[PDB]
Parts: structure tokens; C-alpha cells; sequence
């Protein structure tokens, strides 16, 4: 049939440590935004802070590609996690044991086209609660994401606003809003610049 | 099945001729996927000639071909295109191309086949 | 040996990422449904709650297909977890330190094919818990199911009703009812549903 | 040499989904009995109570035979988990996280053909302590043993009686008796029992 | 390069689960010396105890031998957990949840010669903590190891004296001394004997 | 294009249990160098403590070779957990459950073979906080680095300053800094070394 | 070794001929192991001829041979008959029996095999 | 690019003599690969006729000769020689070089192979 024939027939040759583009030279675009549903606690003088993420990642892969006039019928196709190239955006700063709570998930490909690839999970990461200035003192939490081995030349990831959706209002702490920034670290003897992004979330009390 | 190849040009000189082999295809675009040449003998296996990428530039000669065949394809007429020059006549074989998803021409796994032409000499 | 006989040649394609169906632009029907079985217990201070949970998917098969004359014996066949194809349903709203608790189990075949995956769980969601003001109030927490990347077109998720049988009495709170619903909502552009089923739990005091 | 040549004999084709009777028409005896030799706690009013229990599974297999004659010296075939099939037979009122205690471990099996199958764990059930009658009440805990998929003219769970040994006096509780019935949890409209095992625990208080 | 010679041509036929040794009939001798490191806490009157050992195993192997005349440098090889047979001797009185808390490690062999493998654990055991008089006396608490599957006629294991290196003294228990035992006990209708190591742990109190 | 080729053909003999290196005699050097970044709490009595830590291992590898002018594009090669050697270096007094806190990684590789291994962690390890003399002292915690199965003749660790980066100013205890040093236990039998490194970590009160 | 599988019955008979080919083997257990029929002529490479399962139930044959010949065993004696009956001119080929454990006389992974019996017209 | 492997020699000398025979590298490094002599004829297959490692100091033979052939590489000619001494009439066939990356000479990987040259005494 249709589908098994166009998903027997895409992995012939698709090495899953490759890095889809049609010339080695040309970096590859990727975009981020996260979505932050709820925050759990700020917790103890620990400098740590547990919210509620969906994160949302998308680029354009060039080895996945035919046009639905021979295939009627089939527009989306998904992958497992382990077949399908993803990028490794990580948190930097991360305190939970496992540095990693993504969920991983299917990654979805539409006709010749690009990819989405919505992670959820809950983040436990490290702050700088020390607002002892006055109780009442507007505290800026970092959430730092980023590549961790591609970098500069290959991946030059983007960044997209947040949301700001049902965010469920907490008891005890409002934010005032959820800015993010990209930011670009220097090397010892390279030219390349190695991006991050950093979202800052501000709350004074409630 | 929509996807079956077709040949254009028979060889039969004596020695040392030129010919022009044409090949093309329908069904499957024509800019994901890469074409080699491969020849049968009356016994024997079967035997890489030529191959190019799907990039464009990734030419691939056989060690006895080296300097004498050439290989070329064109995307916009969909077409590919093998020239032969300074023939010897221990090549006497049927020629038929192999397709294949993103590759260089160098062993990979075949998807699409087709039918060969008879080259006597 | 017949079972043995069938065992390999059931197999011979069933790439496990298809959509087992005749006509590829037709869509599945799934049928869910849920049967609670306890109330652990929900804390104050944090927005979350765990309940037992044993659920209920449904479906029909197109490729796993006998007749059993010419196989005398065999009448319900089990596949394990990587063998056979499942739907993606979760939770959306979920707060553990993991995203599905589901304890995976073998996916029953019979005759024409009809599927059946009943998992447990023990699961931990997070609620609005808002009623501090009046103690007799009844809290209506919310319990949402449906597909992650499955929908519109491709899974017409049905709904049944819930189960009563067996609740083990808690000793703070008392079960009223066990409404659900199922809902839609569209995308940005386009004709293509998104479903999901939301089941109210209500309960007053004890 | 022997060991090897037996080990590569007896796996041409055993596919680990399939269960091993001559006629498949035929049922299966499996007999189950479990052994506790430890209590970790009761817990309070929380309606859980954590056991320290080995289970004890055996059956007959078809599929794995031969006469000492042709092998000589070896007597025992030990096989790991994932290359033998083995019953799927659980605790239905479980109350852990993971909804499984047992460690898998290997099988034995005899040269005429038998399965010994002795996992250990840790079982947090689910009981009913209300003991308000005054601190001496007796108090009755059940564990409910059974099959998850397999049920009816395919499996006929036979018992053995409980064991007596080393239980580590306890300071707070006390063993009255371990006594285990067979019953059966039949549908509607079936025409085929589901039976189960279920295990009553008592104790009144020390 | 040798290395790479050795390696691909040691492991021809080596199914994991075999035991290799010249004879089928005659026993393989196992040497067993743990090391114990700290004690982490002897816990409340739940009878539990979290110790830092490092166990130590030692046997011969038939399957593995070369000489080393014509392969110059290497003489230790080593393998990873899933390829080499391991003994699976392990503890009895577990209480921990997952029963055994060893990380894996590679094996080590040398020439023609032996196996080593070291395990680093904690260990949550149980014994038996009952002073008969006030609060204040001299405990023994015992740790049992023994195989699980093999036993009898098959691994005679042995006992060698355990080490005293570097206690990290605690600063509320002292210990008197760490002897150990093997007993050929549990002679069951079986012919063959069951055989155990046991090791005590005495304290008083500081 | 160039890229799949290289990643094709750079493993066509790669068994992962090898010791890259020309001559089988000459050893092999790593260089370590490790990055703290936080302390989160130094606990009880216990005697432990809780540190984020990111490692940094270099090494030159043999088989890895490729020269740029045939193969444009592609200066840097990534490979995933398994498929490529990594030696087995971690820590001696670890007091965590899971005794290997390391979240593993992608190895980075270029043309000439330099490797980089950089894994993040969060290290719960022990000390020996008694100080009775003087409640406010300085602490002295020791970190004790090396291989586990790997020693002398073959792997020579040598040791490269570390990292006094953005460590988080903390609010109840500050370090003075971490001088490191190498270390050697040679054994009796034989005459090879037993390298490693221990770093100490010197804090007094805020 | 003691896997010894013997066979008989040569014959060169033209069309319209019954055959009661035997075989027989010793070693392992004839009540555990199914059996099966394969040709090998110098034209192709192996093929399926019929094949019993381990019960004596549901036996199986190919496309071209769905009549004809006939198939049986007997358990107590250690032996296996094929009756062949109306030739063709194309049976000529050698007669090899294989044997595996436990099967259903299709395809299956096989353990012990037999010698020729080539057999002509 | 353009990596091939062209043989030499041209022995058809009578048995007894002497036979010497080299061979050349075009594309890839030669301090980074192994290469193994293959034997064919037109009724077997292949024979591993000999063999030496990127190291330089592993000659591995087959069980059909031990003190007849010798083997020797250099790096700086990009070129190995193979030396066949007491010529016999028993082994007359094409040999050919096939190619691979740091091996030993047993069974291993190839990439590249070579031109085969035809030998009979
Ligand atoms: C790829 O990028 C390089 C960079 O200069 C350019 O020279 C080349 O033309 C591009 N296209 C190719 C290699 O097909
Ligand atoms: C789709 O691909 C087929 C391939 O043969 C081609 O004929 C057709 O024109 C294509 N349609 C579009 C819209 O690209
Ligand atoms: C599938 O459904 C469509 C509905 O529009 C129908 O036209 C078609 O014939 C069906 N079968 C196919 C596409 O094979
Ligand atoms: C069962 O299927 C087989 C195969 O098509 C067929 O020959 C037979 O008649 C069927 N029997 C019934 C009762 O449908
Ligand atoms: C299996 O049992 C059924 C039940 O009556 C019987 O008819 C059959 O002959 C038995 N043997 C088989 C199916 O080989
Ligand atoms: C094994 O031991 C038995 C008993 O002494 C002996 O007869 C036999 O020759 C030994 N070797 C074997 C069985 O290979
Ligand atoms: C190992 O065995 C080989 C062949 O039997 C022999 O040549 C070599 O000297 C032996 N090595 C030692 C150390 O005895
Ligand atoms: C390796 O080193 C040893 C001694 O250091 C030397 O004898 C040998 O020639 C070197 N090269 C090898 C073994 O390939
Ligand atoms: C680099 O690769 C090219 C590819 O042809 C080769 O010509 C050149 O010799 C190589 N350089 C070195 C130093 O090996
Ligand atoms: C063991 O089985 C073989 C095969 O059937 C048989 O020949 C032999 O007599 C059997 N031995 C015994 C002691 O039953």
C-alpha cells in the first residue's frame, strides 16, 4: 500500500548521526520557543526553582521529500525517537539529577516540508533567590538553553516569543512578564559564534 | 508501475567507435536520487562502470574506465547521458542503470531497476 | 504447530509505524474509555491530586486478519510493546516526574482483528484547587485525555462511558459523579479537528 | 562440546510469544504458591501495606526436551529473561509506582521438561486498616493474584498452600494464618471462567 | 594491530549464558572476599541498615585463553556487562526496593588465566536488631550471599577474610570486627548441597 | 553527501572494546580537568556532600583520520554513546546510590583525532566533617579521580588546572580554591603504577 | 556425530510410474522432528517438493506438485515414505531430506540434512 | 579522486622459474589501509591467498602454500610485491588486490578492489 510503501522506501540511506543540508558549508536554521504552563515552587535557600514546559523546536530537513500527486492520501509521517535526527538543545544550567526531563517524543514531517518537535516536561532548575533586600523584591530567574556540541557555522538557532497562555495563577507568586534574549559566546582561537538563549522570568509576590 | 526506465543507443562497432548512451525515467522526482551504470555479462557477476551523485558533481570512473568513459546528466530534461570513447572490444555485455535514494555512487541499496541494452563487440 | 504457524506469518510487513486501514484517506475510529478505582490523596498547597486509573482503548485492525477454519485453535493472539501498533493517548494536564505512568501490557488480537490495551496507572494530575473559602464546596477537577500527535481527520476518538464498580471508600472525601465530555478545537488555518475527552471529578467532603 | 551444542540446539525456533502445549486446543496447569518472609510496614490509616514476598511459578513445557544419554552430564537449563516465555500473572490491587516488584530472574528447567520460576519482592498493596474497635481487632489484607491477558480453557491456575518460614517475629504485628482460595471473575456473557487467586493475611495487633 | 585480532577472534562461539569449564561434571571453584568501606546509617527500628562494600569475585575460565609469545604488549582484556558470563551470587536479606543496587563492571581476564569483577554497592539489608537488654548492647547483624540459580555440584563457593582498610570512623558506632562463614547448609531432598557465605557484623554502641 | 560517505566509511572496523594506538606497548595519554559550578548542601553528620560538576576528557585517537581537501565541508565528527571507546574513569568515594552521576554525551572528533568528552553531572560524594578542635575550621573535602579497570603501562592520567568560573556566589560557605594534585598507589605485585588525581576542595564558613 | 540420514530408492522410470521412496535416520528423536522434501537439479539451486509437521497433520506441498505424489511416516518404525506417482520428464533431480524441530513443513530454519538420491527419467 | 588499483606482471611462464608482480595505489593514503591478495578461477570463487598489516610486520599465508610466495609493501612507491617462487601447475588463475582499513589479514572489511591480472604457467 501507499504507507508502507513511502515508509519503507525513505530509509534507504539515513544515517541518523547526519546533519541534513543540501551543501556541508551552509549553516542549518532552527527555531525555539517554550510555552510555560505552570510553576510548581520556588523551594528552599537551595537556589532552585521547578516550573511546567512545553518546548517547541522546528528546521527544515532536506532528506525527507516527495510530493503527494503520486501519493495521494499520505500528508503526515511521524518518527520514533532514536530514527529521525534531533537537535540536542539542553539546559545549562540544570539542577535535576538527571539534567534531562524531556519526554522524548514522534517527530512530525509534513509533505516535503519541516519538522516540529513539542517536548513536555517539568524543569527543576537553579536561580539566585537572594532577594533579601526586602521581602518584597522582584526576583529575574534564567532559563538557559543552547546547544551543547553543534555550534557557529552549523546551527544557528533563532529564537520565537514565548506563550502566554492559561497559565493557571499561582497563590503565592505573579510574573510580570517572560522576555527572552539570544546571546553569542566568544572562543579562544575561533571566529565561530556559539549562541545561546536566555528567558528570564520576573516575580515579585502575590 | 509508472517507475520502469527506458534505453537509447545500440553499440555494435567493430573497435574503437564513440557512442552516446541515453537513459531517463517518469514516476519519481528527479533531483532526490542518483543513477549508475552496471553491466552483465553471459556468465559472470555484475560489475560497477559509472556513477554520479545527486548533488552534480561527484563523477565516479571504474578502474578500467578511467580515461575513455565519461558520464553526465541532466536534470532539467531528465535525462542522463553516457559517452563512450576509444571502445575495446572485450566490452560486449548488456548495460542497464540502477537508481537509489541520497547517495555517491559507491555501493549503497538499490530501489529502482530497469532494463538493459545490448552492446556487441 | 498451528499457533507456531500463524506466530511467523502474521508478520511478514508490519513495519510498526503504519496506520493499519484500507483506504489511507479514510479515517480510524477509536473508542475510549476509563475506570477509576481509588483516591490516594490531594495536597493543599500545591496544585495536584492522584487517582487509580485503569484505561480503555479500543480499536480495529486491517492487517491482522484469520479466519479461523483453516487454523482450528488459536482464537486470541498477544503482542508485547515495539511489535504492534498503539495510539498515542495521554494526559495533558499531568504533574509527575514523568509523563506517563502507564504500565504497558500485550495488545489482544481476535478473528478479523479488534484490539484491546487496558493500562494501569496510578496517575498524578494537577488540578484548580480554589474552593479554601467555603469547606462544602464540590471541587470539579479535570482529567484530559487525548492524542499527543495523532488527530484530525486520522483518529475519530470516541468516548464511553465511565465505571462505578469498586471504589473503595476513602475516608475524607466522597465520590458525586463522574461526568466527561468530549471537545474540539480548530487550528490556526485550517479544516482539521483536534479532539479530546475531559472527565470531571467531583467530589464535596467527608 | 555438549553445553554449547545443547544451547544452540534448543533455540532453532522458539519464539518467546507462544505457549508451549502439543494441542493447542488442550489447556495448561500452572501451579503458583508464594512464600513471605518478611513485613516492612503496615503504615496508618493511609490504606497501604508493604510485604517482602518470593513467588514461586512452575509449569510444563513441550518444547524443551531430550534424554541424558545422548548429553551426558548436564541436568539443568538455565534461561534469562526475553528468550522464554513465562506467565504474565500480577497483583490487581497494587498500589506502587511502578505496578511490578518482581526482579526477573532465570529459569530452570529439568531434562524431562519443568519450569522453576522464584522472583523475589517487595509488594505495596492495598488494604483496609480501621481498626477502631479498640486497639485489639483482628484485620484482614488481601492480595489478588492473576492472569492480565490470559484467561479461560487457556490457563488454569492450580494452587499450592502457602509457607511458614523465618518471618522475623515482629514487635507490633502478628500472623494468624495465610489462607488462599481460587475464585473466579466471570462476566456477563462468556462462557469461559476467569480465575484468580486471592490471599488473605490476618493480624490483630502486639 | 593485535588488540583488534584478539578481540574479534575470542568471541566465535561464546553464547553468554553458558558455563565454561573442561568437564561437565566436575564443579567450578568461585572465591568470594568483600570489602567494606563505611557504614552509612543503622536507620531506625525498621531492622535496616545502608552499608558502602565492594565486592570481589574470582574464577577460571576454559573459553578464554591465548598465548602471548606471538601478541606482544596486551595481556589484561577486558569485557563489558552482556557479553562475559557472571555468576549471579547475590544478596538474600534485601530490602532495598530494587534488591540489587550493584553498578556493573567490566570483566578483567589475564593470559590464559582468571576473571575478576568488582562491583561497588550500597547496600539497605535487613537483621535482626532486638537487644536483648536495655538499649545498650552488643548487635549482630548478618549478610548472606549466595547464588540464586546455580547451587550444588556446580559452583563450590568459597570464603576468603574481608578487609579492614580505611573505616571512615563513623562518629556514633565502633565496631569490633567483620567474621564471616561458610555454611553447606539447606540440604534439600535434592542430593546436592546448597552452599552460603554469611557475614557478621558486630557493634555496641559508642 | 560528504558527510554521510565519511560517517559510512570511518567504522567500517571499529570493535568498540579497543585501545587506540599505534604500537600496543606505548601508553596512552588522558587529560583531565574538571569545572565546578555550584554546592548545593553539605548535609549531616552523614559526612557527605553535594556539588554540580562538569568534567573535561581529552584524548588522541588513531583510527579516527581523515585529511579536509578531500572532503569539503565536514571539520567536525560527533558520535553518539556505545560506538565509540571512552575510557572508564570515575570516582572512588562516591556515596550515591547509583555510584555514576554522569550524564552522557556526544564525543567530538576532527581531522587529526583530538577527542573531547564533557560530561555534566551532579556528584554526591563523602568527606570528614568532625572538627571538634574549633566549630569554625576550614573543610577539606577530597575528590578521588581515576580509572577503574584500566591501570599502568597502559592509561597515564595527567591532571590539568581547573576551572574557578561563575560559581554561583553561595550564601553559607565559600571556598578558597581547589588546587589538585596526581597521586600513585603502586602495588606489590608487579611493578606498574596505579595512577590518579585528587582534588581538594578547601571551604570555611560565610 | 550418530546423525546419520539414509536414503533409497533410485529409479529410472519414464511416465506413468509409482515410487515408495524411504528414508530413514537415527540419533535424534523421530517424534520431535519435522521433515521435509527438497529437489536440487544442475539447472537451479534448491527447491520445495513437500514437508510434514512433527504431528502428522496438515502437511504441505507446492504449486506444481499440489496432486501426485503423497507423503506419510510412521513414528514406531523410524521410517518416511513418498509415493510418487505419474511422472513427468522434469523430476529429475536428486532427493535430499531435511529435518528441524518442532515446524509446519514451510519454510524453516533446519538442523540436520540428508545425501542424494538422484533420481532420472 | 579517481582511486584505482592497476595490476601487472603478465606471468605465463612454465613452471620452475620464477614469477614477480606488483601493484599501485592512486587515491587513498597507503600508511593508513591493508591490503590481501584474492584468488579466482573460472570454477572457484575467491582464495585468501595472503595478507600484511598497516603496521607492516604481520605476514599471514593460507594453508596451501607456507614457503613459496613472499610478500613486501613500501610506502614511498605506493606499492606492494608479491613474489611466487617454484612455480607448480596447479594454481593457475586472476589474481586480484582487494583493499581495506586497519586489518590483520583475516576475514575482514573491503572498500576498494583491484584489476585482476590472469597467471598460468
Ligand atoms: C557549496 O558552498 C561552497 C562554498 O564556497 C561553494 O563553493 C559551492 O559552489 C557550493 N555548492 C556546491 C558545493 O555544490
Ligand atoms: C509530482 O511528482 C510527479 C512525479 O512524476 C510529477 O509528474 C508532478 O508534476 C509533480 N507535481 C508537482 C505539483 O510537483
Ligand atoms: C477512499 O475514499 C475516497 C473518498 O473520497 C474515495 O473516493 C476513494 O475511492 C476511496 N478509495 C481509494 C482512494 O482507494
Ligand atoms: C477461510 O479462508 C480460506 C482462505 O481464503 C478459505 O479457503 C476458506 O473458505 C475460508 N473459510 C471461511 C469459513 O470463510
Ligand atoms: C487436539 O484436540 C482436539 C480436540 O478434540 C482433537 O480433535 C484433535 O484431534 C487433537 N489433535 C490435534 C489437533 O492434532
Ligand atoms: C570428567 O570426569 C569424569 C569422572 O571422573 C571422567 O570419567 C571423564 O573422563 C571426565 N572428562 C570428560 C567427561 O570429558
Ligand atoms: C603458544 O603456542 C604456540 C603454538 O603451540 C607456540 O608456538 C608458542 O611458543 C606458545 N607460547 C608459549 C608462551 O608457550
Ligand atoms: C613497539 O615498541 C616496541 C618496543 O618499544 C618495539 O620493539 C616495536 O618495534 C614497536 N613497534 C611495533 C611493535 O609495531
Ligand atoms: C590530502 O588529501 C588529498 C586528496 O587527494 C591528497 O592528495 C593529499 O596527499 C592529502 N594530504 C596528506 C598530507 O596526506
Ligand atoms: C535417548 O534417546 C535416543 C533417541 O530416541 C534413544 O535412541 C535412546 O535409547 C534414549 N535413551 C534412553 C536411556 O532412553
Amino acid at each position: 500500500e501507499f504507507q508502507r510503501k513511502l515508509y519503507k522506501e525513505l530509509v534507504k540511506n539515513y544515517n541518523p548521526l547526519e546533519r541534513p543540508v543540501a551543501n556541508d558549508s551552509q549553516p542549518l536554521t532552527v527555531y525555539f520557543s517554550l510555552s510555560l504552563l505552570q510553576i510548581m515552587d520556588v523551594d528552599e535557600k537551595n537556589q532552585v526553582l521547578t516550573t511546567n514546559i512545553w518546548l517547541q523546536m522546528s528546521w527544515t530537513d532536506h532528506y525527507l521529500q516527495w510530493n503527494v500527486s503520486e501519493y495521494p492520501g499520505v500528508k503526515t509521517v511521524r518518527f520514533p525517537d532514536g530514527q529521525i535526527w534531533k537537535p540536542d538543545i539542553l539546559l545549562y544550567n540544570s539542577a535535576d539529577e538527571r539534567f534531562d526531563a524531556t519526554f522524548h517524543t514522534n517527530v512530525l514531517v509534513n509533505s516535503s516540508g519541516h519538522c516540529q518537535y513539542l517536548p513536555p516536561g517539568i524543569f527543576k532548575s537553579s536561580c539566585y533567590i537572594d532577594v533579601r533586600w526586602f521581602p518584597f523584591d522582584v526576583q529575574h530567574c534564567k532559563l538557559k538553553f543552547g546547544s551543547w556540541s553543534y555550534g557557529g557555522w552549523s546551527l544557528d538557532l533563532q529564537m520565537q516569543e514565548a506563550d502566554i497562555s492559561g497559565y493557571i495563577p499561582n497563590g503565592e507568586w505573579d510574573l510580570v512578564g517572560i522576555p527572552g534574549k539570544r546571546s553569542e559566546r566568544f572562543y579562544e582561537c575561533c571566529k565561530e559564534p556559539y549562541p545561546d538563549v536566555t528567558f528570564t522570568v520576573t516575580m515579585r509576590r502575590r | 508501475a509508472q517507475v520502469q526506465l527506458v534505453e537509447s543507443g545500440g553499440g555494435l562497432v567493430q573497435a574503437g567507435g564513440s557512442l552516446k548512451l541515453s537513459c531517463a525515467a517518469s514516476g519519481f522526482t528527479f533531483a532526490h536520487y542518483a543513477m549508475v551504470w552496471f553491466r552483465q555479462a553471459p556468465g559472470k557477476e555484475r560489475e560497477f562502470v559509472a556513477g554520479i551523485s545527486w548533488s552534480g558533481a561527484s563523477t565516479y570512473y571504474a578502474s578500467s574506465v578511467k580515461g575513455r568513459f565519461t558520464i553526465s546528466r541532466d536534470n532539467a530534461k531528465n535525462t542522463v547521458y553516457l559517452q563512450m570513447n576509444s571502445l575495446k572490444p572485450e566490452d560486449t555485455a548488456v548495460y542497464y542503470v540502477a537508481a537509489a535514494r541520497f547517495g555517491v555512487g559507491v555501493d549503497d541499496d538499490y530501489s529502482y531497476w530497469g532494463q538493459g541494452t545490448q552492446v556487441t563487440v
